[PDB]
């Protein structure tokens, strides 16, 4: 009831979620650069 | 006491981070399966 106070994991959760999203992007980007997900089709 | 766990942020952040890693790994695995099926389906 004192607003400005304690820990609200909501910000940190978004930070973790945002960071986690970035992690996934790096793995996808790295594999794409290997052409592993890239194939020559007709 | 004031913090039985208190910074559940560590636990939650770890849990949040862990859950995402599992999702990231799982999605990657599915993509692999799709290529494997297409690569396997050659014949």
């Amino acid at each position: 009831g004192a607003l400005e106070e304690r820990a609200i994991p909501i910000w940190w959760v978004l930070v973790g979620v945002l960071g986690g999203l970035l992690l996934l992007t790096i793995l996808v980007l790295a594999m794409w650069k290997v052409g592993f997900f890239k194939r020559n089709r007709p | 006491p004031e913090s039985p766990k208190g910074p559940d942020i560590l636990v939650v952040l770890l849990s949040v981070m862990g859950a995402i890693l599992l999702i990231g790994l799982a999605a990657l695995l599915i993509w692999k399966l799709l290529i494997t099926i297409h690569d396997r389906k050659e014949f």
